[PDB]
């Protein structure tokens, strides 16, 4: 629960330090740049 | 402009807030037109 | 002119093709020129 719980609201902050909160839209917008798309195509999708 | 990127419209991100976004060019060209202003001022006196 | 960078010319490159390049400066100084026009010819009429 711990795990799961600062991976929703924290990133993976809690892991490099303290749990750093971030809204899980904005959240997510850092893992598509992650991948090498840009966080406009989660924002122009996000209900899908 | 430099630190932003833009893409589509505000009615599709859930959550944008509204606020200006600074074009460095333009003042660069604002004070370019009063140079162009005060060089027609003087233009005109002789 | 922002989505790319440059380097050398078209003599090295397989395959390169011809395309035009967008400068966005340009427009914006182009109506600086037409802006400016209209400001020399408003000027010969008095
Ligand atoms: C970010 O900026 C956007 C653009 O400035 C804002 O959008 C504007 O929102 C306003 C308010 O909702 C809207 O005003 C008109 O809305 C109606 C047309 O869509 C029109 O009928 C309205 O006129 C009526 O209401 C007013 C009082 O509200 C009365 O005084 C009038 O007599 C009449 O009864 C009003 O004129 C703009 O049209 C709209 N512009 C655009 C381009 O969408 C965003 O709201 C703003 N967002 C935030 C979070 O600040
Ligand atoms: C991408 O754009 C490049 C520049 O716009 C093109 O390069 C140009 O290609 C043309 C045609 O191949 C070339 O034209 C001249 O080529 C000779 C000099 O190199 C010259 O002798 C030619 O004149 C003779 O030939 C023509 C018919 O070809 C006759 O009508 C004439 O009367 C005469 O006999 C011709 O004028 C340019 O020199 C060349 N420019 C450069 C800078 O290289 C690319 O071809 C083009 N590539 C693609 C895939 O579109
Ligand atoms: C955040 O949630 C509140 C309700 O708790 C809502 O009124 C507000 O519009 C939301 N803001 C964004 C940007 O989602
Ligand atoms: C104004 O015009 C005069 C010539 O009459 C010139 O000597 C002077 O340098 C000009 N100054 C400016 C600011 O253009
Ligand atoms: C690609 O292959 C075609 C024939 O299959 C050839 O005509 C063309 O020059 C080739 N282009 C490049 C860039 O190798
Ligand atoms: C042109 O000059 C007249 C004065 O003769 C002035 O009233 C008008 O605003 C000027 N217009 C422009 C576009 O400069």
């Amino acid at each position: 629960s711990a795990l799961l719980a600062g991976t929703i609201t924290s990133g993976w902050t809690f892991g490099a330090g303290a749990a750093l909160q971030i809204p899980f839209a904005m959240q997510m917008a850092y893992r598509f740049n992650g991948i090498g798309v840009t966080q406009n195509v989660l924002y122009e999708n996000q209900k899908l | 402009t430099d630190n932003t990127f833009v893409s589509g419209n505000c009615d599709v991100v859930i959550g944008i807030v509204n606020n200006t976004v600074y074009d460095p060019l333009q003042p660069e060209l604002d004070s370019f037109k009063e140079e162009l202003d005060k060089y027609f001022k003087n233009h005109t006196s002789p």
